[PDB]
């Protein structure tokens, strides 16, 4: 029924974000702004009426069945999925990523070994921090014994620091007691705009 | 020249003043004598719009039948909070008269002439009219009953057929008759309504067909109601003062659409019911001795169509939609209000 | 003013049953539809059906047909969604919306101007387990100019949140506090890591204080450089 495009849009504040939503069928279009962790936000209405405290940056238009959100003058704010509406029936959503601009900054790289404590209690979770990193695509790369580790690290990233505007990073390695103790170099390289080269931290595992 | 606008209208009926009949007694006051010398103007190269959606003489309508029921209806006791109230419920003779709608000077009721007027949009034949035809203040759910016939094909109503929170209300051209009864003197809350299969299905074969024309070519299939109180979800309507609740399972049966003689429906007098016209439970007295029975004309069909369909090749449709004021509107369509200045 | 006030996050077993209230206020609740809403991840945001408060009449998708069942009460104003036989992928943020147009004589049910602020529902063979707590230690490898890294590991809990302060709440700037992370084992996991001068490590205690309110469990972890 309602097919949005692009999947991602990745812009800077100032910028012109141009959301577009094809529908197949008949009835008003409505456009909603869904901000992480909230309720959406009726943005458009009736394919290009504003909702209630709508900036005016925002317009909705239509060409035959070819509908676009347009933000102009992005702000960090406007951070989000927005999804096209007809009816009961919803588009696929648009991820528009925008965040506050600051300069390049590379992270700053720490590995944590597991702790005796939960090696006692028989798993082992390697801990990669990238602490204080601009921009946010960040790639860890976790090695064990040079050998690339795929599907067994989980990461999670905060949301952008409130004095200096950085993001941070934290990766999870897991292994069983028994996995971990047959390997001996673990590492974790990463890789971020603001370096030249990939960057790794590692440690032999044992000694400190 | 004219223009939309809403006023207060009056009503008319031949409402006999000796009745005891609570529809004549209430006419009596509420209402003059039905106009005795009806003039109806054509209107000639005039084109007007209609919405029988956006009518405010249905609110007018609605506000009188509810005046109508509050002052005729004789609950045991009437529950509403908060609120148990007890009086004499003696059994009351009720049986609907046709009334009127009639504009004050300076206003006039256009009428859509339009054979297979859908209720919305252009109208080419126009007509004007001091007073509507005699409406019958039918109070039904899922059937429409005794009231009047489309008079070419059937017509299907909505303000937006593709918009499923729009009820339909599906406007027939050939009666049905429904007869329900509950029998003289086991259980004397059990009785039941009687439709002949075969003219039911092929009626509802042709609703389908109509129903076919406006969604593509999708299957047309019908289910029960998908919830809601048993007001809706069962064909309820009054019944000489008795309120009665009858399964429509029965008249919706793909099968015999895509094979029957008579269909019995079970229904029950119901003594607990939800009000209709505003939120509260009533209770009234068992039903009176004897033989029990209207034959009423079913006349049009409310339906609601599901939502979220785009998987299927089907659309399908339940019994219910909307809320009495449809039962109004389903008659006072070809009507709307204008001012002249 | 339009308010939907929604009942708070669930936790359900699968093959339970769920039960969502949306209490409405600032309109006549008679006048039009609610609608129920869920984002469930994957699945953007989908329409689950709506339900009038007048007679309690409602439309239901097909495939939401036989579990869902959308009720009210009259008397509060209030709406619910009921969800029988819960399963792993009806986790969700359970939304109800009414239109912007609402009146005592017309609405337009779907441009949904109102939301409440949402329900979380998870769903999951998961029993409650409060958190191991795992030092994220001080080293000479968390150590570069004047400064070092440490954290907790708030391991293997269900279900969310929990959170995690350092020194009671004394101790703020350089703390990143990560969004938890679902494992496989259907627990889940956070981080919380601070920088602060590598000059205190020595006579500054850290610890961190995590709090896992589901499972009534709270831990005061002390963090502190490994002994080698
Ligand atoms: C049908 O919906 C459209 C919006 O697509 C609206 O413009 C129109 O007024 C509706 N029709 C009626 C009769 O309400
Ligand atoms: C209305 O228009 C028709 C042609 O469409 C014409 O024959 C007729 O005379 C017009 N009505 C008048 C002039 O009253
Ligand atoms: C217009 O409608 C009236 C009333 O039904 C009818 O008598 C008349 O023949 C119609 N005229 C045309 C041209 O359809
Ligand atoms: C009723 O309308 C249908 C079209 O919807 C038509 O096929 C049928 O002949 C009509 N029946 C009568 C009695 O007018
Ligand atoms: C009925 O009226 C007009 C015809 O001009 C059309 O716009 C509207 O969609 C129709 N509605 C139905 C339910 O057929
Ligand atoms: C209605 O049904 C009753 C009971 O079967 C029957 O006696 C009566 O003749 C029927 N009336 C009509 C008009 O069909
Ligand atoms: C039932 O309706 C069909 C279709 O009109 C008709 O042929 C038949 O005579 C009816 N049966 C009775 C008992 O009236
Ligand atoms: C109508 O009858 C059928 C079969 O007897 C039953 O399954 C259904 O629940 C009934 N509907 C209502 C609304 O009672
Ligand atoms: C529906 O009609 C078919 C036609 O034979 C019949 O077999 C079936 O029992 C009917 N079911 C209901 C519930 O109406
Ligand atoms: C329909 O009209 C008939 C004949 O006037 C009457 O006997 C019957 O009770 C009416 N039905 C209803 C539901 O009012
Ligand atoms: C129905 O449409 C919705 C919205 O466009 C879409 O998410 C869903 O996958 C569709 N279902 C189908 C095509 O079966």
């Amino acid at each position: 029924v309602l097919t949005q495009s692009p999947g991602t849009l990745s812009l800077s504040p100032g910028e012109r974000a141009t959301l577009s939503c094809r529908t197949s069928q008949y009835g008003s279009l409505a456009w909603y702004q869904q901000r992480p962790g909230q309720a959406p936000r009726l943005v458009i209405y009736g394919g290009s009426s504003r909702a209630t405290g709508i900036p005016d940056r925002f317009t909705g238009s239509r060409s035959g069945a070819d509908y676009t959100l347009t933000i102009n003058r992005l702000e960090p704010e406007d951070f989000g999925i927005y999804y096209c509406q007809q009816y009961e029936f919803f588009g696929q959503g648009t991820k528009v990523e925008v965040d506050i601009k600051r300069t390049v900054a590379a992270p700053s790289v720490f590995i944590f070994p597991p702790s005796d404590e939960q090696l006692k209690s028989g798993t082992a979770s390697v801990v990669c921090l990238l602490n204080n990193f601009y921009p946010r695509e960040a790639k860890v790369q976790w090695k064990v014994d040079n050998a690339l580790q795929s599907g067994n690290s989980q990461e999670s990233v905060t949301e952008q620091d409130s004095k200096d505007s950085t993001y941070s990073l934290s990766s999870t390695l897991t292994l069983s007691k028994a996995d971990y103790e047959k390997h001996k170099v673990y590492a974790c390289e990463v890789t971020h705009q603001g370096l030249a080269s990939p960057v790794t931290k590692s440690f032999n595992r044992g000694e400190c | 020249v004219w223009k939309d606008a809403d006023t207060t209208l009056f009503c008319a009926s031949d409402a006999k003043a000796h009745e005891t009949e609570v529809h004549n007694v209430w006419a009596t006051h509420a209402c003059v004598p039905t106009d005795p010398n009806p003039q109806e103007i054509h209107l000639e190269n005039v084109t007007e719009n209609f919405n029988m959606w956006k009518n405010n003489m249905v609110e007018q309508m609605q506000e009188d039948v509810i005046s109508l029921w509050d002052q005729s209806l004789q609950p045991c006791v009437k529950l509403t909070g908060g609120s148990v109230i007890k009086q004499a419920c003696p059994k009351i003779s009720f049986d609907p008269i046709p009334i009127h709608y009639c504009t004050p000077a300076g206003y006039v009721i256009l009428k859509c002439n339009d054979k297979n007027f859908n209720g919305t949009g252009p109208c080419k034949n126009v007509s004007s009219v001091q007073c509507t035809h005699g409406i019958k203040p039918v109070v039904s759910t899922q059937l429409l009953l005794n009231g009047s016939l489309a008079e070419e094909e059937i017509i299907i109503r909505s303000e937006n057929l593709t918009n499923n929170a729009k009820t339909i209300i599906v406007h027939l051209n050939k009666s049905v008759e429904i007869n329900c009864t509950r029998p003289s003197n086991g259980d004397i809350r059990k009785a039941y309504c009687e439709i002949n299969g075969t003219k039911w299905n092929k009626v509802l074969k042709q609703v389908t067909e109509k129903l076919k024309e406006h969604f593509n070519n999708k299957t047309i299939i019908f289910q029960p109601p998908s919830g809601g109180d048993l007001e809706i979800t069962m064909h309820h309507f009054n019944c000489r003062g008795e309120f009665f609740y009858c399964n429509t399972t029965q008249l919706f049966n793909n099968t015999c659409i895509g094979c029957n003689g008579t269909i019995t429906l079970p229904c029950k007098i119901k003594q607990i019911i939800n009000m209709w016209q505003g939120t509260g439970q009533a209770m009234y007295a068992p039903p009176i001795d004897g033989k029990i029975n209207c034959v009423s004309n079913i006349t049009g069909i409310l339906l609601t169509r599901d939502g979220g369909a785009n998987n299927t090749s089907n659309e399908t449709f339940r019994p219910g939609g909307g809320n009495i004021k449809d039962n109004w509107r389903s008659e006072l369509y070809k009507y709307k209000v204008v001012q002249i200045e | 003013q339009v308010q939907l006030l929604q009942s708070g996050a669930q936790v359900k077993k699968t093959g339970a049953s769920m039960r969502i209230s949306c209490k409405t206020s600032g309109y006549t609740f008679l006048n039009c539809p609610i609608n129920w809403v869920r984002q469930a991840p994957g699945r953007g945001l989908e329409w689950m059906g709506w339900m009038k408060p007048r007679g309690g009449a409602v439309n239901y998708p097909q495939k939401f047909q036989g579990r869902v069942t959308m009720t009210r009460d009259m008397s509060t104003d209030t709406a619910f969604l009921d969800m029988s036989n819960l399963r792993s992928d009806d986790t969700a943020v359970y939304f109800c919306a009414r239109g912007k147009y609402c009146t005592a004589s017309d609405y337009y049910n779907w441009d949904f101007e109102h939301w409440g602020r949402g329900t979380l529902v998870t769903v999951s063979s998961p029993a409650t387990k409060g958190p191991s707590v795992f030092p994220l230690a001080p080293s000479s490898k968390s150590t570069s100019g004047g400064t070092a890294a440490l954290g907790c590991l708030v391991k293997d809990y269900f279900p969310e949140p929990v959170t995690v302060s350092w020194n009671s709440g004394a101790l703020t700037s350089g703390v990143h506090t990560f969004p938890a992370v679902l494992q496989s084992s259907g627990l889940y996991s956070l981080s919380s890591v601070v920088t602060v001068p590598s000059s205190s490590l020595g006579t500054q205690t850290y610890i961190c204080n995590v709090n896992h309110k589901p499972s009534n469990t709270k831990v005061d972890k002390k963090v502190e450089p490994k002994s080698c």
